[PDB]
């Protein structure tokens, strides 16, 4: 099962709505995880089985997707946001997915 | 039954027609170690295990001798000398659901791997930390259990597929579950090499004109011969003239 | 007289044989029943099946249970008959299960087999109508050992008659000091 | 609550390092534990898992040449990596798996030349 | 893993004394003729040591 996360990279402003995709090769049902990872820093677990928020994290990361598509959706994206995320399949050989690197619009 | 809780069904005092299952299509896993199905038709145990329940397309390949994972390690084990046959088919239809059918769960936290043919069941709290967790779920204190996600849209991997592995016994006791053993027709006024029930000779049958009673099978003439025996099928009492035979 | 209990505790420790013979249905078990003190009828199974003068003989070999029957007339209250009469085999169950006692389910008779040689006769049409006991006595030693029911006159060599021991004698010298294995196995060096 | 792993270092191919990560707060005898690399400029890899009953796996780029362990009186969980190529350097995080990981490390720097 | 040594796992018969088989048709473990080609109950009849 080969995950293809788009896009590689996006721009975004700050208060935006973000929707990062990550598409399995073949349904994973909502077996998915999506972390956030900041340069030079640990990854950040943001949501697990596609549509549960960890606890604490912010209410802006949503989740959501069954099958084959899946999407991350930051409601409104903060200062701190501006990171790169990964969306890994679970349930099977922990791939990863290739990362999307949100960026500051200007 | 869920992976975790296996059901278990012992068969004892019985025929096995086996063919039935190894000629069957409706199998898509049928991997005999130790033993081949077709010899089983030939073969008494004291006892087989039937023991069914339903993982994923993914982990059919742990049900078997020497392999880890999840549902080896946590929900079924298998000896590594397992000597037995383990039979598994997609039941996608059955156990799928448009919203996903999660009545099927697989142990996710155990303290130690299974021993083979092990059966654990608790709804115990997993103590991941070092903090005890007394019953109650929270920072490293998960539970147990885990349900899947079965959707018929799944991936075959993911789809759902019933497993059974059936295990052979023998105990200090007797062997009372049998293959068939069919058997032939029979002809009479011709020498032919019988086997009757238990017992076989070379001879001519012909008609009889004795009486046996309901429960006698085996004829002896005075000097310790079989004489007559009586036909497993039909009702009919058939006299042993041994073959023709001379000096030249 | 309805049925009958076999086993070695009969108290749910064990498998045990129950046969209850219900008033028009005969049914075996062989599960690990609970059984009461006095278990009386009002006035884990790995088999089960389901269906004057009365004789049984139940044995138990090679972890086969025969039961064999026999039914017939009388008039008679104090004492069994006297007569002949053979008992045809009835059920052999393979069971498996190992038996030490047994215990009746309701007047009765109860004897106990022994490892005894016999002479049958079997007449025309196949059934025994009469039996020697070959070491009851002398006459029926002779007859078993010439096999016929009639011997004409005469003297005829049957057995060897030898005494038999009293009492037993064990003699040894009398020694105590252990042998010093230990020594030689666990000797640090070889 | 953290995972504080040691034990990276500038090695030549073919060399040998163990990788050290104690935590505290969590059992690492008691947890599904992970190695997770990152190639310099690369997405995260995951290398090997061991289970709280003691089974261990291993990605296939990694397979016969490490193996992960444990330490249950020091509450350590370890990574020894032999026959070490140029392909292994990466930063390693060792992390708790609830495949959704919750806890990580602050990484170690291993780079093979 | 050295897959080079192979041991035949099926024949319709049990050799003869000092007998060589070493012929590779394909066994047929049901009642489908194989025709020559392997798949379910039709297999090779050698397979490697591990
Ligand atoms: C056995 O089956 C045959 C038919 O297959 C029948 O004709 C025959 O009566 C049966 N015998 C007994 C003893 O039931
Ligand atoms: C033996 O049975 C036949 C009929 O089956 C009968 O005519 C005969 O009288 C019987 N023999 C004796 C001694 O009663």
């Amino acid at each position: 099962i080969w995950m293809t996360q788009s896009p590689s990279s996006l721009s975004a402003s700050v208060g935006d709505r973000v929707t990062i995709t990550c598409q399995a090769s073949q349904d994973i049902n909502n077996y998915l995880n999506w972390y956030q990872q900041k340069p030079g820093k640990a990854p950040k677990l943001l949501i697990f089985d596609a549509s549960n928020l960890e606890t604490g994290v912010p209410s802006r990361f949503s989740g959501s997707g069954s099958g084959t598509d899946f999407t991350f959706t930051i409601s409104s994206l903060q200062p701190e946001d501006i990171a790169t995320y990964y969306c890994q399949q679970y349930d099977n050989l922990p791939a990863f997915g290739g990362g999307t690197k949100v960026d500051i619009k200007r | 039954a869920s992976v975790y809780a296996w059901n278990r069904k012992r068969i004892s005092n019985c025929v096995a027609d086996y063919s039935v299952l190894y000629n069957s299509a409706s199998f898509s896993t049928f991997k005999c170690y130790g033993v081949s199905p077709t010899k089983l038709n030939d073969l008494c145990f004291t006892n087989v295990y039937a023991d069914s329940f339903v993982i994923r397309g993914d982990e059919v390949r742990q049900i078997a001798p020497g392999q880890t994972g999840k549902i080896a390690d946590y929900n079924y084990k298998l000896p590594d000398d397992f000597t037995g046959c383990v039979i598994a088919w997609n039941s996608n239809n059955l156990d799928s659901k448009v919203g996903g059918n999660y009545n099927y769960l697989y142990r996710l936290f155990r303290k130690s791997n299974l021993k083979p043919f092990e059966r654990d069941i608790s709804t115990e709290i997993y103590q991941a930390g070092s903090t005890p967790c007394n019953g109650v779920e929270g920072f490293n204190c998960y539970f147990p259990l885990q349900s899947y996600g079965f959707q018929p849209t799944n991936g075959v991997g993911y789809q759902p597929y019933r497993v059974v592995v059936l295990s052979f016994e023998l105990l200090h006791a007797p062997a009372t579950v049998c293959g068939p053993k069919k058997s032939t027709n029979l002809v009479k006024n011709k020498c032919v090499n019988f086997n009757f029930n238990g017992l076989t000779g070379t001879g001519v049958l012909t008609e009889s004109n004795k009486k046996f009673l309901p429960f006698q099978q085996f004829g002896r003439d005075i000097a310790d011969t079989t004489d007559a025996v009586r036909d497993p099928q039909t009702l009919e009492i058939l006299d042993i003239t041994p073959c023709s035979f001379g000096g030249v | 007289i309805r049925g009958w209990i076999f086993g070695t505790t009969l108290d749910s420790k064990t498998q045990s044989l129950l046969i209850v013979n219900n008033a028009t249905n005969v049914v075996i078990k062989v599960c690990e029943f609970q059984f009461c003190n006095d278990p009386f009828l009002g006035v884990n199974c790995t088999f089960e099946y389901v269906s004057n003068l009365r004789e049984f003989v139940f044995k138990n070999i090679d972890g086969y249970f025969k039961i064999y029957s026999k039914h017939t007339p009388i008039n008679l209250v104090r004492d069994l008959p006297q007569g002949f009469s053979a008992l045809e085999p009835l059920v052999d169950l393979p069971i498996g299960i190992n038996i030490t006692r047994f215990q009746t389910l309701l007047a009765y008779y109860v004897g106990y087999l022994q490892p005894r040689t016999f002479l049958l006769k079997y007449n025309e049409n196949g059934t025994i109508t009469d039996a020697v006991d070959c070491a009851l006595d002398p006459l029926s030693e002779t007859k078993c050992t010439l096999k016929s029911f009639t011997v004409e006159k005469g003297i005829y060599q049957t057995s060897n008659f030898r005494v038999q021991p009293t009492e037993s004698i064990v003699r040894f010298p009398n020694i105590t000091n252990l042998c010093p294995f230990g020594e030689v196995f666990n000797a640090t060096r070889f | 609550v953290q995972l504080v792993e040691s034990g990276g270092g500038l090695v030549q191919p073919g060399g040998s390092l163990r990788l050290s990560c104690a935590v505290s707060g969590f059992t690492v005898s008691r947890n599904y534990m992970s190695w997770v690399r990152q190639a310099p400029g690369k997405g995260l890899e995951w290398v090997s898992l061991i289970y709280s009953g003691g089974s261990t796996f291993y990605a296939d780029s990694v397979k016969g040449r490490f193996t992960i362990s444990r330490d249950n009186s020091k509450n350590t969980l370890y990574l020894q990596m032999n026959s070490l190529r140029a392909e292994d350097t990466a930063v390693y995080y060792c992390a708790r798996d609830l495949g959704y990981h919750d806890y990580w490390g602050q990484g170690t720097l291993v780079t093979v030349s």
